[PDB]
């Protein structure tokens, strides 16, 4: 949030599928598309001067009590612990499927290469698009899930590298955030299987 | 009747012998909470089951992870190719008087042949339903390799 | 093993329990074997009851499923965290205006994988701000609710 | 900041004082009113019997107050645990009585 | 593998007599007639709120010499020539059974006849016992204490524990054994391991031997400040939530890339601390019941003669002319000297280190303020009472409160890496 | 019958953990198997003066 | 409304909050005009709620447009006036010297 | 050992204790039952979004519309539930005829494959008659 300063006003949200040492076609993001920096709402004035000029406390407040038994209901029913576990097996996916779409496809991606000897043809983003789809069906399919995973990959070119974020400033200063992928087990034990 | 750990109420001493192992003290809910200031215990049951007597849903959709195999950790198997049958000097051995029947590690058999059949030999409580089963070369593996991107073969 | 027939599994699990009746390759194969590693060779000190807590055995296994799964339990492992770590978090989080208390006895094989790093919450921040597309029915909820 | 520690294989419970340490239930405490009033089950449930047999001993502060009488006969036995035991267990968050 | 079982009882602090008396004696059977539980020498509090406290027990290291004690003043009975269990007194107390059951009081008959004259600094074997000698079992979950007592009164200041670091221990599948344990307390599996030691006798070299001597080592390595985040041996370290405050957890950490050059080599040293802060830390009594559990088992090299008196010299499975000398530090300086390592390397920035050392300073002051008002009542009751002297807690004196050899055993255990 | 799957049985010097990927999976190794426990999440909340 | 304001603060990188386009005064307001003055007065005290970056700019064009006839500022463009709608400076590069 | 189903398809001396009654009469504010029906209906997660991704097949999942249509459409659909869940007629939070000028928004849509071409006719068709026409038969 910026106050006046017009020169650090932020007008732009992208997301990034490939590495910063290519050059390839400028695939842009559909949240690029919004004139505004997010999908637009419009709010009404005249209720929200209402609910500035009224407004009140009871007359027996006492915030620690009402605060407590505003909090123990709500925490009783919590569900980050499940929400830690989902974040890291969606982790664990994606790093999969850049590993195993390297393998079919002209990516610039370091994988250590073991089945070329194995006959192949090279593959474009509708052949890309079908094998990550049965990739993440088959994930789906054994850790027993039924809502979205790596469904926004499968909508455009699959063939990826590293995702990224980036928001731009007025003056065409830029913010470019990058996450330090740690392992992946599946890879790897992927990787091992191959070797085998 | 009362847990001295938690300050719980309960009405069985069995469902005591639950209640501390979830302590951790040696004698399906999934988080429970209590308050120190009135009588109102909370329990949250996954919204799987038809059965919510009194707990709370959980929506959230969580991948299972922690799962439980009580078989052999092998994952080829050997399968007998062509049959055959030979004398032999030993049919079984004695003790005192009953017999014991010999027995053999490998089948006996002409040839015989690996193949690749992931949990055979298991016996897991959830199962994620991914095999790839493998019949003995003398049939047809083909639907093996045709499975991914062949919609449209002549 | 559990369940009935536990006899053919053990003929299958231990092949030098065949003695050398005959002369076959079998035979031989038996007979070139070492009769001091069938079974069980190491349990652990810690113990419930009157059985171990791990037992380190020789079986009819292959190495790479057992690769693949030490991989994976050493995966889960590193998930692990305490109680106590569950009460600094709850009463952090509220603020200060309740207290969170979570007792337990000493243990080693309790499990409570839930631990992760900042880069997979950021990954899965961005899957989800990737899946909106622009479709307002995805977000009118969210801010319903919350409301 | 008060945390009870439940007791293991005989030994006994415990509560934090303010200098840190932790101590069993009994001697002189000096409680105020309000700390038994946001935790009024659980301080039942830990304390009723040390205070009942055992030799526990609090003060609480609570500086103005109510009060009813009874009066009775003194050739008698006499014994006052029900009174206080229904005054203590009617301790609510925003409430108490005579 | 251990074939002499030799252990020494405590002595006297200026008393007359053994330093325990009848009420002190039968306050500490919580758990049950037997000495031998656990749970009658350490307190499982499972907060890191810490500081237990009581009127006849105010600290921890108080419960753990008053056990040392009563130990050292019961078996004095069986260990006669004629070696009988239960024909005299001590403190109106008597042995149970002939394997040392439990300790009850005595009948009237016994009560009548005057009680048994302790002399104190004893030495004794298990194997002159003769119910010691014949059961392997026996001997080996009684010595499981024996040996912390020894380790306990061995000297005047606080208790021994023994790191040795070496790359050929790790043999085997050990490491996947050790990354079960991550994210528990030091205490919890101290506790544990501790526990389960007296259920079967073991190997000296085997499993859990290895497994009690890595976590001996990466607990003190990581105490020193050797070992952080940012330096691992082989991903393994041990993480403090907030060093220098009154009690402190430590929790068992993996961190990847980062892991530290070992030399080839078996080395080890044995430490200790002077102050008397030892009464009201947790971990420095646990890491020594996990050396005295080990040493019950395997035989550690021995202790020169030149670290402790003469009492304690020359004993033949624990002390030796040429071995390995003791290195007594002091809590408020390794402090210190942890929060200059980290600076140093750069995990740690300037305030925070000033932070730390505001909250070292204060705890030790309050800590010993506690201690001195204790021994101020410990010696006023002796003098109201003449007849039943007493000590709560191993004494101390003013010029243990110094800095005494702290850089010295600090350099010495980063010798090891 | 191939005596290189079974090494650690036809071999009188390897030691018991050894393995030979990816050359050759062996037929007979040793297993490592635990009895975990799993508890659910359990808290008492205690209010503030 | 009022709620929802508050649950957009948090989703601001998402999710652009405006006010709706009907609550300016109708064609174009006027100071001479009443209704035009309690319009300003409620647009006002409304705007400062939302997460739009160029709130400042329409409370200020706000006014600005309703005083004309009366009262003049510069204006550098030949093609935006003192007329321009106060709903239409919706972008950083819309916004004014003046 | 216990079978654990799947939700999702495979690929087919007194016992009184002297403080233990229950006599107390306390009533929360905030109630327990309003907060947590709030709650439980926060605890709801986001809705999958598949339009515009393949099938299992190939073939593209959606609806053959226009993307700019397709984000109109959606935000009229949006706004018309939000009339529906604050009950009244005419919403007062809005999603479309916000006054700002939001032409050039796109959204996904059934209307063009991952080569970037039409759907004008399915992607497995397209690998049909492209097949076909390289047949041959036997000799007459």
């Amino acid at each position: 949030y910026v106050r006046l300063d017009r020169d650090r006003v932020p007008t732009m949200v992208g997301v990034t599928r490939q590495s910063r040492d290519t050059i390839t076609q400028p695939a842009l993001s559909l949240s690029t598309t919004n004139t505004t920096v997010g999908v637009p709402l419009a709010l009404d004035a005249r209720a929200i001067t209402v609910a500035l000029l009224s407004g009140k406390y009871p007359p027996d407040l006492v915030t620690n009590v009402w605060y407590a038994d505003a909090i123990y209901p709500m925490y009783a029913d919590t569900e980050v612990f499940s929400n830690l576990q989902r974040d890291m097996i969606t982790c664990e996916a994606v790093q999969t499927l850049v590993t195993l779409v390297a393998q079919i496809s002209e990516t610039q991606y370091p994988v250590d290469r073991y089945l070329d000897w194995i006959p192949s043809l090279r593959a474009s983003a509708a052949t890309a698009a079908t094998f990550a789809e049965w990739v993440n069906t088959s994930m789906k399919t054994a850790f027993d899930l039924s809502d979205m995973l790596l469904e926004p990959l499968l909508s455009g070119d699959p063939r990826m590298t590293q995702l990224a974020i980036q928001y731009q400033q007025y003056n065409g200063r830029t913010f470019n955030i990058i996450p330090e992928m740690p392992g992946s087990v599946i890879a790897d034990c992927v990787q091992l299987t191959a070797e085998v | 009747y009362q847990c001295h750990v938690c300050s719980a109420v309960l009405f069985s001493p069995l469902d005591l012998d639950a209640h501390v192992a979830s302590h951790g003290l040696h004698g399906r809910h999934i988080t429970e909470f209590i308050s120190s200031w009135q009588n109102h215990p909370i329990v949250q049951v996954s919204a799987d089951v038809e059965n919510k007597k009194t707990a709370q849903l959980l929506h959230a959709d969580t991948p299972r992870l922690v799962t439980w195999d009580a078989g052999l950790c092998t994952s080829f198997k050997i399968v007998p190719i062509v049959p055959a049958q030979v004398p032999q000097d030993v049919l079984a051995y004695t003790f005192f008087t009953s017999s014991y029947a010999i027995q053999s590690p490998f089948p006996e058999a002409a040839v015989s042949r690996i193949v690749v059949h992931t949990r055979w030999a298991s016996n897991v409580d959830f199962d994620r339903d991914s095999s790839v089963i493998m019949a003995p070369p003398t049939e047809n593996n083909i639907h093996l390799f045709k499975q991914l991107l062949n919609t449209e073969t002549l | 093993l559990p369940g009935p027939d536990a006899e053919k599994w053990y003929s299958i699990m231990y092949p030098t329990r065949m003695g050398t009746p005959n002369v076959s390759k079998i035979c031989n194969f038996v007979a070139s074997c070492v009769r001091n590693r069938v079974g069980r060779f190491d349990r652990a000190q810690m113990m419930n009851g009157a059985m171990s807590e791990w037992v380190d055995v020789f079986e009819t296994s292959d190495a790479l499923t057992v690769s693949i799964r030490g991989r994976w339990m050493a995966r889960l492992a590193r998930m692990n965290i305490n109680p106590t770590e569950i009460e600094w978090a709850l009463t952090e989080c509220a603020q200060g205006y309740v207290t969170v208390t979570s007792p337990y006895a000493p243990s080693v094989n309790r499990l409570m994988p839930y631990r992760i790093s900042n880069a997979e919450r950021q990954i899965s921040q961005i899957i989800r701000i990737m899946n909106i597309g622009n479709n307002a029915t995805v977000i009118q909820p969210v801010l319903q609710d919350i409301s | 900041d008060c945390r009870i520690s439940f007791g293991m294989n005989g030994a006994a419970p415990m509560i934090r004082d303010e200098t840190g340490l932790m101590v069993p239930f009994e001697g002189n405490w000096i409680f105020p009113l309000a700390l038994w009033q946001m935790n009024t089950r659980y301080f039942n449930q830990q304390f009723d019997a040390w205070i009942k047999t055992g030799e526990l001993r609090i003060r609480i502060e609570m500086g103005a107050y109510p009060y009813m009488l009874h009066y009775y006969d003194p050739r008698q036995y006499a014994n006052a645990w029900n009174l206080t035991s229904a005054w203590l267990e009617e301790i609510t968050p925003t409430s108490i009585p005579s | 593998a251990r074939a002499a079982f030799l252990f020494k009882t405590v002595g006297f602090g200026g008393l007359q007599n053994v330093p325990i008396n009848d009420e002190l004696s039968s306050h500490l059977l919580r758990a049950g007639n037997s000495p031998w539980q656990l749970t009658q020498f350490l307190d499982w509090i499972s907060l890191g709120r810490g500081l237990a406290t009581s009127a006849l027990v105010p600290t921890a290291g108080s419960r753990y010499y008053q056990m040392s004690c009563l130990l050292s003043g019961t078996l004095q009975i069986p260990f006669r020539p004629n070696h009988r269990w239960g024909d005299i007194r001590f403190l109106r107390l008597v042995w149970s059974a002939p394997t040392l059951d439990g300790l009850v009081v005595a009948p009237p008959q016994v009560l009548a006849q005057p009680a048994l004259q302790a002399q104190a600094d004893r030495v004794y074997d298990c194997d002159d016992y003769p119910f010691l000698a014949r059961d392997p079992r026996f001997k080996h979950r009684v010595y499981q204490q024996l040996s912390a007592v020894t380790l306990l009164n061995l000297t005047g200041f606080g208790p021994i524990s023994y790191v040795r670091v070496d790359e050929d221990m790790w043999s085997g599948d050990v490491n996947q054994l050790l990354m079960n344990y991550f994210g528990h307390t030091f205490a919890e599996i101290a506790y544990t391991l501790c526990q389960a030691s007296a259920n079967r006798p073991w190997e000296y070299d085997g499993t859990y031997a290895r497994m009690t001597q890595i976590v001996l080592s990466l607990f003190w390595l990581s105490y020193v400040g050797v070992i952080h985040q940012q330096n691992t041996y082989r991903t393994f370290y041990f993480q403090c939530n907030r060093r220098g405050d009154a009690a402190e957890v430590w929790i068992l950490s993996c961190s990847l890339n980062h892991s530290a050059q070992i030399r080839p080599g078996n080395r080890s040293l044995f430490v200790m601390p002077t102050s008397p802060d030892w009464n009201m830390d947790v971990n420095l009594i646990l890491s020594s019941t996990l050396t005295g559990c080990l040493c019950s088992g395997s035989q550690l090299p021995l202790i020169d003669n030149n670290s402790v008196p003469a009492v304690s010299r020359n004993i033949h499975g624990w002390t030796g002319r040429a071995g390995n000398q003791l290195h007594g530090f002091q809590v408020r300086r390794m402090v210190t000297e942890f929060c200059d390592r980290l600076r140093r390397d750069g995990v740690m920035t300037q305030a925070q280190q000033n932070q730390v050392e505001a909250l070292a300073d204060q705890t030790q002051q309050f800590k010993r303020d506690k201690l001195e008002t204790w021994a101020r009542e410990d010696d006023q009751y002796n003098q109201a009472h003449p007849n039943s002297t007493m000590f709560r807690t191993k004494p101390f004196t003013n010029a243990q409160w110094g800095r005494g050899n702290t850089g010295a055993t600090s350099a010495a255990i980063a010798a090891l890496i | 019958i191939p005596v290189e799957r079974y090494n650690i049985l036809t071999n009188p010097d390897a030691p018991p953990t050894q393995i030979q990927l990816p050359e050759v999976v062996d037929l007979y190794n040793v297993v490592t198997r635990y009895a975990y426990e799993t508890p659910p999440i359990t808290a008492v909340v205690m209010g503030v003066p | 409304s009022f709620r929802v304001a508050l649950a957009g603060w948090l989703y601001n990188g998402v999710v652009t909050t405006v006010i709706d386009d009907s609550s300016y005064p109708k064609d174009g307001g006027s100071v001479t005009s009443l209704e035009n003055l309690w319009d300003f007065f409620i647009l006002a005290l409304a705007l400062p709620l939302t997460t739009d970056p160029c709130a400042p700019v329409k409370a200020f064009m706000t006014l600005a447009n309703m005083m004309v006839g009366f009262e003049t500022i510069p204006m550098d463009n030949q093609i935006y006036t003192q007329s321009r709608r106060a709903s239409a400076f919706s972008t950083p590069h819309t916004w004014p010297r003046c | 050992m216990k079978r654990i189903p799947r939700k999702t398809k495979g690929k087919s001396p007194a016992t009184t204790e002297p403080g233990t009654s229950n006599r107390e009469q306390y009533k929360a504010r905030p109630g327990i039952a309003s907060v947590q029906r709030a709650t439980e209906s926060a605890e709801m997660p986001m809705k999958n979004n598949d339009e515009g991704t393949p099938d299992k097949k190939g073939n593209t999942k959606g609806d053959l519309v226009n993307e700019h249509s397709e984000a109109k459409d959606e935000a009229d659909e949006a706004t018309k539930k939000q009339a529906k869940d604050t009950d009244k007629s005419k919403a007062q939070v809005t999603y479309s005829d916000t006054g700002i000028n939001n032409a050039n928004e796109l959204s996904r849509s059934g209307n063009v494959d991952n080569e970037g071409g039409s759907n004008q006719k399915p992607m497995s068709t397209r690998i049909a008659e492209a097949t076909s026409a390289i047949v041959s038969k036997h000799p007459a």
